[PDB]
């Protein structure tokens, strides 16, 4: 690169700039770590959550088998057709878009809801209850995922940036600086040399 | 030589003058003239000629072009983000400031010699597409507000009409200032 | 450039210095002083009880790393947006802002040492009490809780 | 939505109105989530980790193109009434996104 | 190092200059001529109506613009990766290599201001009609549109 | 001229001098007086000196002096973690790492020259106030060990009796270093 | 500044050069010499048969291999962290660090040639037998097994 004096004064203010970037981006991670941290406690609530509404719904289930013959269940269970009710909406979360399953959950469209045994027809509340957990811890951990990417995006920026940028500029700039040094020296070296044949023409021809 | 301003000849002059047009070759490089650089040019005597400014000019030309420099810096502050991480990484009130700056970049301080029109400019003409850009910025950082994408303020036509103010012939000038005026007020009075 | 011989000896014979900044010129305050990189080395000893007021140097303390704060919340701003920030990064922003706008921008006007004392305080309380961590409990009592509006009437 | 699992748990889960199919081995298990991943269709699958601990670690070749499956982790039958350490789950994901493992 | 004194000198003295690139040289592009360091002052007393095309300052100016863009655009993909451009930058993109390969890059082939005005064109088309500020709207309505396959495949 | 270390004349001193002592005006930001940082710092007297402690001082001094130099260290490779995570957060054994450089850094290395007592210290005064806080390091490590909550350690009253170490006469320190051995022996035998 | 005026003419004029590194010196390790920027340019003709031994620098161009992948290795952990690592790279790794804790941190001992080959085969061992690419398969037969059980 073209080593002049505003070339040196630019590098200076470019090594300026990315400290500021760094100071910027280590700000920015700490942002995404705080929110990271609490939404780390919502999906362990959210997991926890689950797994009650899991184990409630699989306790309701077991026993409408037994009660009832398990051929009639199938039949009913067949009946229910398997309808669609998510809407997989798209979240703005740090500047990226996320799939979030805000479920429109139409009660009304499912075809023949009656059931011939008598408890079969109960135990489709609690998975439909156990459905909503799943698309909840669903919807959680997708955005875990992505802030987690995010951090590891900006740890790689910030080391990036303070291992192969800062000290690239600081070379550039201590190679420049000796260029310049270099130049004044044969600048001095000049002067001394013109000074003294003034000097020995004054001296010795007058 | 070099293009250094550091010389001795260029220093010395730094001290004496009152106006510094400082001359850029990235600019000219894009074939972006005049090809001033904003960041290191100054005057002195802007201060001393607000009333001829008033008098001469309009009553509110000083702040208008305030209003300009102040926008222009807001640019340049958000360059440096922008060089860190890039243009979608702003914000969208951010992004604004930066597509007015290129707005004033374009079709305020760009001019062409060449033209039959735009080679000469008038007070009032630069006066008339300064007002027309500051009602601009206000209208769309209020959207921006009521929350219009910023990608839609982009495409309003009345962004070509802003554009192409420079080639209009000066004594056509004022109908296309009142008329451009109206257009803005319409092309969000419409949408509210 | 502060590299450059001039100032580097002048900051070597002399005690600080009073930094002029750009952006603050091109955004329109004067007098353009960047109180961040402004150094006053005597300050100490000429200010204090018995010479202005008691409250001085907690004051200035407080104003500068205030600023900085402010400074720093700007820019990340940019990039994460109002929303993202605590409610205590904002108060950050607006403080910021407002110091530069009635403190640092104060035209022409000839600030008495006390009037400079009052829009001082005006503006640390929009901090909430308990942020100001480096001015005694005493002092915050004392002088704490005017608003703006004493000094916004009349800029 | 589609659930991959044990015969006796994908009719319950076909009575939920999603997808189930019994699975019993590495193999097969792994085998099933490629066709249902390379059939397009619901976003979801629920995989049990005594089959299949890391599904994505596995099958990561084919939906880096397209990542609108989503792959859970959900716990075993087995692993159900017996409970198992939930803590741990998020622990080690912690663990596998930053890498620290620091928590208490 | 154009900041060298022989150069600099020269450039002070001379009226313009074509610089050569030894990137554009690496890629195998001849002759290796970087248009953005080049320079014809004279440039304007030769060309229009009458001389050479009406078009032709129109489009040489328009061609610096989304070059200049390209160069941008590449050097903001340094540093961010391509999956963040958006459409309009991938087709400066586009144009940046096209053009340094279609424009720069030609041999041993003498092409007539004629060819090298309809290269230049099919080129511009990579770009949509608004982003053509520099051109005029006759000029757009008259030359613009030809595909590049038209001249070759 | 701006704290540069690279200039040639502190380059020739350091090629010549034997200990470097690095004032830094971060640490009187943070109220650590005497402001030296013990990273940059260094001596190159340690070795032949060592001699002298083990005759005059303590035949144990040099350990008790590179454990200390030890566990700053290790305080400051922790600083990654704690940048990114807070202090709560990391475990038993980091915590306890961190807070033990604390009590260092505030107990050992602080020094107010303004005191009537603690502006001068021996080196059996520096030996004793060591020996406390690594009594109390390996303590503590062998109760956390045991399971005991970071909080019950951190709320301990052995903490005011070797924080306070610095305040006491020359004359009383022996007695009073006596008894704060004893009572770290104590203290925790009957926490579980 | 291994461009200084010194140490590059002092580099033009000598036949090799013995470099120290401030990281291992940093991690407590005497003496802090780092193999490979250091080098010696009349090794080849003073190692081997009838001078040291015949496995001498076949070894000595196995660990430079071995150091060095090991460095790559660590830096690319900088990228897609430790899970990512395949079982070769764990081995590499875990040799770079032993290498640098055994072979290079050796305080003032005064190893032997034979002490100190002994120890590189013992740190080559970790590795696969199939990777020691660079020594005939004779050597590794007649060196190759033992473990770091001297210490």
């Amino acid at each position: 690169v073209s080593p002049t004096r505003m070339n040196l004064l630019q590098r200076r203010g470019q090594l300026r700039l990315a400290q500021k970037g760094v100071d910027l981006l280590k700000k920015k991670r700490d942002a995404l770590v705080a929110e990271f941290f609490g939404l780390v406690r919502e999906a362990m609530e959210a997991r926890k959550a689950l797994d009650q509404a899991a184990k409630e719904a699989y306790a309701a289930l077991l026993l409408a088998q037994a009660f009832d013959g398990p051929e009639v269940v199938a039949g009913a269970a067949l009946g229910v057709p398997p309808l669609e009710g998510v809407e997989a909406e798209v979240e703005n979360v740090w500047g990226s878009k996320v799939p979030r399953l805000k479920a429109t959950f139409p009660d009304g469209a499912l075809l023949s809801p009656v059931g011939t045994p008598a408890y079969t027809l109960e135990a489709s509340r609690a998975f439909r209850r156990y459905a909503e957990a799943l698309i909840r811890v669903a919807n959680t951990e997708t955005r875990l995922k992505k802030i987690g990417e995010e951090i590891k995006k900006t740890t790689r920026r910030v080391n990036a940036l303070e291992q192969v940028v800062i000290p690239g500029i600081r070379a550039q700039i201590r190679f420049i600086q000796q260029v310049l040094e270099q130049r004044e020296r044969e600048d001095t070296f000049r002067l001394k040399r013109i000074k003294g044949k003034i000097e020995a023409r004054e001296a010795e021809e007058e | 030589p070099g293009g250094d301003m550091s010389e001795p000849v260029t220093q010395s002059t730094l001290r004496i003058v009152g106006a510094f047009w400082r001359l850029d070759a990235s600019l000219a490089f894009r074939r972006h003239f005049p090809a001033i650089n904003w960041n290191g040019s100054y005057s002195l005597f802007t201060s001393a000629l607000d009333p001829w400014y008033r008098e001469n000019v309009a009553e509110d030309y000083p702040e208008l072009r305030d209003a300009i420099s102040e926008l222009l810096q807001r640019e340049a502050g958000l360059q440096e983000i922008v060089q860190l991480v890039g243009p979608d990484a702003l914000q969208d009130a951010e992004r604004l400031v930066i597509e007015v700056g290129r707005i004033i970049r374009e079709d305020f301080l760009q001019q062409n010699a060449y033209h039959e029109v735009d080679a000469y400019c008038s007070m009032k003409k630069a006066y008339g597409i300064m007002k027309m850009i500051l009602a601009f910025y206000k209208e769309a950082e209020a959207a921006i507000k009521r929350g219009v994408s910023i990608d839609e303020i982009l495409q309003l036509p009345v962004l070509e009409r802003i554009g192409r103010a420079r080639y209009v012939s000066e004594e056509e000038f004022p109908a296309y200032f009142e008329e451009a005026m109206k257009e803005i007020q319409g092309a969000f009075k419409a949408l509210a | 450039d502060r590299t450059h011989p001039i100032p580097d000896l002048t900051g070597y014979i002399t005690e600080g210095q009073i930094q002029l900044s750009r952006e603050l010129h091109r955004k329109g305050i004067y007098p353009p002083i960047d109180p961040l990189p402004s150094l006053s080395r005597l300050m100490n000893n000429g200010v204090g009880k018995g010479k202005t007021r008691e409250d001085h140097k907690q004051v200035s303390d407080q104003l500068y790393s205030a600023y900085a704060n402010g400074v720093d919340i700007r820019k990340l701003v940019a990039i994460i947006g109002e929303d993202a920030l605590t409610e205590n990064d904002r108060r950050y922003l607006q403080f910021a802002d407002a110091f530069e706008r009635f403190f640092i921008n104060q035209g022409q006007q000839n600030r008495s040492i006390e009037e400079s004392l009052q829009i001082a305080w005006a503006l640390l309380s929009m901090l909430p009490q308990g942020e100001l961590k480096r001015i005694s409990k005493d002092h915050i009592g004392k002088y704490y809780g005017q608003k703006l509006e004493e000094i916004w009437g009349a800029p | 939505m589609a659930v991959i699992a044990d015969p006796e748990t994908a009719q319950g889960f076909r009575l939920a109105g999603l997808e189930g199919y019994g699975a019993s081995s590495a193999e097969e298990a792994q085998s099933l989530l490629e066709t249902l991943v390379e059939r397009g269709g619901y976003a979801l699958v629920a995989v049990d980790e005594a089959l299949l601990p890391d599904p994505e670690r596995a099958v990561e070749r084919l939906m880096r193109g397209r990542d609108l499956p989503v792959l859970l982790p959900i716990a075993g039958l087995k692993e159900a009434f017996q409970g198992h350490d939930v803590e741990g789950y998020m622990r080690e994901l912690v663990r596998k996104t930053i890498g620290f493992d620091i928590k208490l």
